[PDB]
């Protein structure tokens, strides 16, 4: 059976804080120079929710206590690989994935031409 | 008893250690060999790599070893053992 | 122009000695059964000993209570389902069969009961999942009982034997 | 065969071997089948019975006992563009919606006899 | 929008899987109804409330055999000991208004 | 006079440490949070059922133990796994202490269908960080 | 063992639409319809009227978990306002941190 | 009863391997760690706390198991299982004129023991419309099928598939229904002369 060809493909990683992250993407360029993918660094605008709630139980409406919700995006762009090569950087990802942060694989996979598109007649 | 070093853990661990006396026994003759057969540095080897990854010694292996270590100068470290055997 | 090469299929034992069998052995280290605190390092093979049969027990009591209430470790949350995370049953599951009741409470008091039942509702004991079971549980029982099946049923020889 | 499962009990027990790092235990936790498959994915375990979309997308084949021109019709073709557009529920479902709302409109015969309209 | 606009509408409903001949709006609900998940069948609503019985039970079993150090019954077991020692205690099956 | 769930401060004879003498004012600058998981952040589920399941481990963990835990708890949700982080006291028999150990890793594994590893941590007293 | 009856009844009709979900999806589905006789909408309302009440999401009522309030309660992690906030000042919620700008 | 037992710190060496002590991600434990880190916020006049009974070590994910050595050794060791890159796909043009479609992946993450996603179903298509064999009257007729699922600047079909749990499912039925516009651009219905 034939492999599975990628072109571009790209794991976005969500966190908490920034120093796990940066430490993380900074693996993650190194073992890339140390095997040959040649990626880039970018960093995606944040969101931040906030939302007001009430402070007591009776009434306090005049005094209210807020929370945040930081959640920075980190994403790499991983391109010129094949898919065993995908598959060991995936698992290499997963293997040393802490638990503050997330992951979102998007691969994108070749493909030439089905079998009905040239001149095909039903 | 460098063939039963090799097939003891080094290929696969399953023939190394059936039970615990029999490995503590087994251990403490290799400790005696080594430290009965070579200098110092073998001794010094086999009780890095069995009195301090296994157990404790007993009587005679312990005993083998303080005179190894008086006969090749290496009385220092006579506290701990000395512990480790109470 | 553009070469296919073919894939390469492995499980968990290429991925697995690839990443964790690369490595070498510390040099003072501990067995890692236990804990890796300080002030709870096994000095001798008696500590050894005693912590290794303090987990047993440990593991022991938890299956009991474990079986003793299987009303409260159903609800499972998981999606590939663990086949290890399911208790035994031991209690028999049919009342009006013969040889498929005998064989439910041998297998899964138990097996005097199963042979009762089976002498009751006229079972032939096969030589599987019944002499073996009752050789290892009860050893005069189990040849009167050997012996009981063999002359009041004459099926396999050799088996039996 | 207790034999079989003594003899497998007596190679467990003499191929033992305890733990030295951690790379054992993932090894170990690994063995038994507590963590994931690796390249972890969202497709192991739930693959819908092993189905395609021929099952999924063509739902002609279980349409039947209804006519081709009119209001029921249309309501079949409805309820069947409905629960194709349904990523939720398994075809198994459908065609059990699909018979109870046949057994309901079959139940109740006299209002669409009385509906100036025929029932197929 | 003419009769080949509507003729091209009604093919592009028929490939992609929609409703070809037209309809009003009312009859759209039981489509846009089938084509999701109700809400009493739900991931989150059915789930809202777990099986709050079996942990109190489980509770209660690891407390009766002792795994459980429960100090909050442990005091309201003290109080209505108290209570009862005092000469107030719960009466019996069938006695009060009436004794 | 908005007080959270910080130490009051009295005379000079509360050895407290350095989570119960902070406000929660001061948790994303001179503190921080007990778990970790990916449940917070925006555009996940499964929040709730994770806040169940660790305050019903926490409770647990308090119940079962009387007065070992010097401090609280650090769970971390690595996608399959449960890490307890927590500290006991040199109180007891080691043998006690292992004990304990396998039965609770056990029941935490069987019961929430996830390999679970503990980690302890022997303190010799009670933590302490100022006489607040 | 609890002593609030008001989330029990809740749960219990929360249990009871689980089950009874799809006749009441059969129900509305024959109801929004413009076409079919209105004779099919009149019994179909009956039948779904003629139905023992406590088994309907309209019922549904989002309370908390800890403390079974009717009123004030998120939709998130299914609590209340003041669980959230005390939970959140102890240290549970990764993330949750109080809001300085 | 009571006992007193000495730590890893003066019981190890210096000449040795570090991830042969920390394989695993460890959640640091003042053992094995000779290096007596301080982290916290002190007092005025005084000294914080050092790495016993720290909170703050223990609460942030220590990383010490990724030793650049190591990091090296595990790289090389994943060389069998890897794929060189073809010559002939080097450049972006060469990859559009010999694969020009494209099918996008969703696969995302949940903390907990649940592995289903409900947003893991999506799988666009995206295929390049300069390299298929569209004449005019052909490409017109898809054109006024498609509707807004094109692109007119970088000419990419853009078309978003999703009716069912799985993804293969999903991708197929996508390229049937392709394989049924390319079928209906080369007919011509009895409709099409009131245009
Ligand atoms: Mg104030």
């Amino acid at each position: 059976e034939p492999d599975i060809l990628y072109k571009r493909l790209s794991v976005l990683v969500k966190g908490h804080d920034k120093a796990v992250l940066d430490s993380y993407e900074y693996f993650a360029v190194l073992a890339a120079k140390e095997l040959g993918i040649s990626i880039k660094v970018h960093e995606p605008p944040r969101k931040i929710e906030r939302f007001t709630l009430l402070q007591s139980v009776h009434i306090y409406k005049k005094h209210r206590v807020q929370y945040e919700m930081r959640t920075l995006y980190r994403c790499l762009e991983l391109e010129h690989l094949t898919g065993s090569t995908a598959d060991v950087y995936l698992e290499y990802i997963q293997r040393n994935l802490p638990e503050g942060v997330a992951m979102e694989v998007t691969k994108t996979q070749l493909e030439q031409l089905p079998e009905h598109i040239k001149e095909p007649i039903w | 008893a460098y063939q039963v070093h090799g097939l003891l853990k080094t290929g696969d661990n399953w023939k190394f250690i059936g039970p615990d006396q029999h490995r503590n026994f087994y251990y403490s003759k290799f400790f005696d060999l080594i430290c009965l057969m070579e200098q110092i540095d073998v001794t010094l080897k086999w009780y890095e790599d069995l009195i301090p990854s296994a157990y404790f010694p007993h009587s005679q292996t312990m005993i083998h070893l303080l005179q190894a270590l008086d006969v090749a100068n290496r009385l220092e470290v006579i506290p701990k053992i000395w512990k480790d055997s109470k | 122009e553009v070469v296919i090469p073919k894939k390469k299929t492995w499980d968990k034992v290429a991925v697995l000695q690839a990443l964790a069998s690369t490595v070498n052995r510390d040099t003072t280290a501990v067995p890692y059964v236990f804990q890796d605190d300080p002030y709870l390092m096994p000095a001798s093979s008696l500590e050894s000993r005693s912590f290794l049969l303090a987990k047993k027990s440990g593991e022991n009591v938890a299956k009991f209570i474990i079986n003793s209430y299987p009303k409260y470790f159903q609800k499972d949350i998981a999606e590939p389902h663990i086949p290890c995370l399911m208790p035994e049953y031991f209690e028999p599951q049919i009342k009006d069969i013969s040889e498929a009741a005998l064989k439910e409470r041998i297998e899964l008091e138990p097996s005097t009961d199963y042979h009762f039942q089976q002498t009751g509702q006229s079972e032939a004991l096969e030589e599987e999942n019944d002499e073996t079971s009752r050789r290892k549980a009860g050893t005069w029982r189990a040849k009167n009982n050997a012996e009981r099946i063999f002359s009041l049923m004459p099926e396999k020889n050799e088996h039996s034997y | 065969s207790l034999w079989d499962v003594e003899f497998a009990k007596q190679l467990a027990t003499v191929n033992e071997q305890p733990l030295q790092n951690g790379f054992e235990e993932l090894i170990q936790w690994t063995k038994e089948g507590k963590l994931w498959e690796f390249p972890i994915n969202n497709e192991a375990g739930f693959d819908d019975d092993g189905s395609e979309f021929h099952e999924h997308i063509f739902l002609e084949k279980h349409l039947e006992s209804f006519p081709k021109q009119g209001p029921i019709r249309h309501f079949m073709e409805l309820v069947t563009c409905g629960l194709s557009k349904n990523p939720y529920l398994s075809v198994k479902q459908k065609v059990e919606h699909i018979e109870w709302f046949r057994n309901y409109f079959n139940e109740k015969k006299d209002i669409l006899k009385e509906s100036n309209i025929q029932f197929n | 929008l003419s009769e080949y606009a509507f003729r091209m509408s009604r093919l592009s409903a028929r490939l992609f899987g929609e409703v070809t001949r037209p309809t009003n709006s009312k009859s759209m609900k039981v489509v846009k109804l089938f084509s999701e998940l109700p809400l009493a069948k739900k991931k989150e609503t059915y789930d809202w409330y777990p099986n709050h019985h079996t942990y109190a039970e489980l509770m209660q079993t690891l407390r009766f055999l002792g795994l459980y150090r429960d100090e909050h019954q442990d005091f309201m077991d003290e109080q209505k000991r108290l209570k009862k020692l005092r000469g107030k205690e719960k009466p019996k099956k069938g006695e009060g208004k009436r004794a | 006079k908005n007080r959270a769930a910080r130490v009051r401060v009295s005379k000079g004879d509360k050895p407290v440490t350095y989570e119960e003498a902070h406000a929660p004012h001061y948790i994303a600058h001179r503190k921080g949070w007990l778990s970790l998981h990916t449940g917070n952040l925006d555009g996940e589920d499964h929040a709730a059922e994770r806040t169940v399941e660790d305050v019903f481990l926490r409770k647990f963990m308090w119940g079962t133990f009387p007065g070992c835990l010097a401090d609280q708890l650090v769970l971390k949700r690595r996608g399959n796994q449960l890490e307890i982080c927590a500290v006991v006291l040199r109180q007891l028999s080691p043998h006690k202490y292992y004990f304990l150990v396998g039965y609770s890793e056990t029941l935490l594994s069987y019961f929430y269908k996830c390999p679970v590893r503990l980690h302890l941590q022997t303190v010799p007293s009670k933590v302490v960080y100022k006489y607040l | 063992h609890y002593v609030d009856w008001r989330m029990w009844r809740d749960v219990k009709r929360r249990k009871m639409a689980y089950e009874y979900a799809d006749e009441r999806l059969r129900i509305n589905s024959l109801r929004k319809n413009t076409i079919l006789p209105k004779i099919l909408q009149d019994v179909a309302d009956e039948e779904i009227a003629a139905l023992p009440r406590d088994s309907c999401p309209v019922r549904i009522r989002n309370r908390c978990v800890m403390t079974s309030r009717p009123r004030g309660v998120k939709r998130r992690w299914r609590l209340s306002r003041i669980v959230f906030r005390h939970l959140a000042d102890h240290g549970q919620l990764s993330g949750i941190q109080r809001a300085t700008w | 009863r009571r006992k007193a037992l000495p730590p890893r710190t003066e019981k190890m060496a210096v000449d040795q391997d570090w991830p042969s002590v920390y394989p695993v991600a460890a959640p640091f434990k003042p053992s094995a760690v000779p290096l007596p880190v301080r982290m916290g916020y002190p007092v005025k006049k005084g000294v914080p706390m050092a790495k016993e009974g720290n909170l703050e070590l223990l609460k942030i994910p220590n990383f010490l198991h990724l030793t650049p050595v190591a990091i090296k050794k595990h790289c090389e060791a994943l060389k069998d299982f890897c794929t060189e890159w073809p010559a002939a796909l080097d450049s972006d043009e060469k990859c559009e004129k010999h694969f020009p479609i494209e099918i996008d992946s969703t696969d995302y993450v949940s903390s907990g023991p649940s592995v289903r996603n409900p947003r893991a179903r999506v799988v666009v298509l995206r295929v390049k419309l300069s390299s298929l064999n569209l004449d005019d009257h052909a490409k017109k007729k898809l054109i006024k099928l498609v509707g807004e699922r094109y692109c007119k600047t970088t000419d990419v079909l853009t078309i978003k598939t999703d009716r069912c749990p799985l993804r293969r499912q999903n991708y197929d039925y996508a390229v049937y229904l392709l394989t049924v516009l390319y079928h209906e651009s080369w007919n011509t219905e009895e409709w099409e002369k009131s245009k």
